[PDB]
């Protein structure tokens, strides 16, 4: 039989890898990636949504000082939309909320939270919904210089979430189960901006501790 | 050193003074040594993944996700 594997990059659900630069907007990149997946699923079109719109305009977050993907989705809902990257580009620093309805590229009718620490529930969500926003411990040198293979470091702290990324699928490499994770540190990090993170290794780096996705 | 210069030029790095640059060069040298060891250990089956130098080579892992 066929293996239980998913990779939404193969279905054109995923935009290319972005670089947040010297700004703490990882949550904004994670949020737009989840929104991009659902926009593709709804309308059949794939386009870059504006992290800068979320950084400059989500009042419940801190722009370049961190924030939550759930708060981003709630803003898009209450705001009745988010602009495209094209109508609201990324400058990698917070500015004043210049949101423009004429540049609206997507809407959001709520969000969903995966049950805390449940990797099987995260797996089912990715399989059935598409790309899911996740938070991890990205604080180790082993992560900082990740290049290839399945990332599994026992020192990684699931009670120490400090970075937001996007789970675009799951699979197995050399008998090691993984999540396919899209990062926002550009294509010079990881495998062209991607990391395989260990799957079913007791919720490694807290991958299923703070996982959410937008309803469209 | 030729490698340090090519690294700074490639990643467009700038430092505020000689102490800052040497301090950052020291972190980079320590990261190169870490990468070499981990990868050796990976060649011996100790790790399921490998590492490479990148644009974050002159930072501590903590600095990357803090300030
Ligand atoms: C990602 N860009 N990011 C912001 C960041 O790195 N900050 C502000 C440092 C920090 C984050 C979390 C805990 C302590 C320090 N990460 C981020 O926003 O992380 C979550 C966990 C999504 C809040
Ligand atoms: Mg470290």
């Amino acid at each position: 039989r066929a293996p239980d594997s998913v990779d939404y990059r193969k279905k054109g659900y995923v935009t290319p890898v972005k670089n947040q630069g010297q700004c703490g907007s990882c949550w904004a990149f994670s949020s737009v990636g989840a929104l991009e997946g659902q926009l593709k699923k709804k309308t059949g079109k794939l386009l870059n949504l504006s992290p800068q719109n979320l950084v400059d305009c989500v009042s419940e977050n801190d722009g370049c000082g961190g924030g939550y993907m759930t708060n981003a989705f709630q803003y898009v809902q209450k705001n009745r939309g988010i602009d495209s990257e094209d109508a609201y580009p990324y400058v990698g620093q917070e500015e004043s909320c210049m949101y423009n309805p004429t540049g609206k590229a997507a809407k959001c009718r709520g969000y969903r939270e995966i049950p805390e620490g449940n990797e099987k529930a995260l797996k089912r969500a990715v399989a059935r919904v598409g790309p899911v926003s996740v938070a991890i411990d990205a604080s180790l040198t082993s992560f900082q210089f990740y290049s290839k293979g399945v990332y599994y470091d026992e020192s990684c702290n699931s009670d120490n979430l400090n970075h937001a990324v996007l789970a675009v699928g799951y699979g197995i490499q050399k008998g090691n189960k993984h999540w396919i994770i899209k990062n926002s540190w550009g294509e010079n990090w990881g495998n062209k901006g991607y990391i395989l993170m260990a799957r079913n290794k007791n919720n490694a780096c807290g991958i299923a501790n703070l996982a959410s996705f937008p309803k469209m | 050193d030729t490698h340090w210069e090519l690294w700074k030029k490639t990643h467009r790095k700038q430092y505020n003074n000689k102490v800052d640059e040497i301090s950052r060069r020291l972190i980079w040298e320590k990261n190169l040594k870490y990468i070499s060891i981990h990868n050796l250990e990976a060649s011996l089956g100790v790790h399921t993944y490998e590492l490479a130098m990148n644009h974050l080579g002159d930072m501590t892992s903590e600095e990357v996700v803090q300030k």
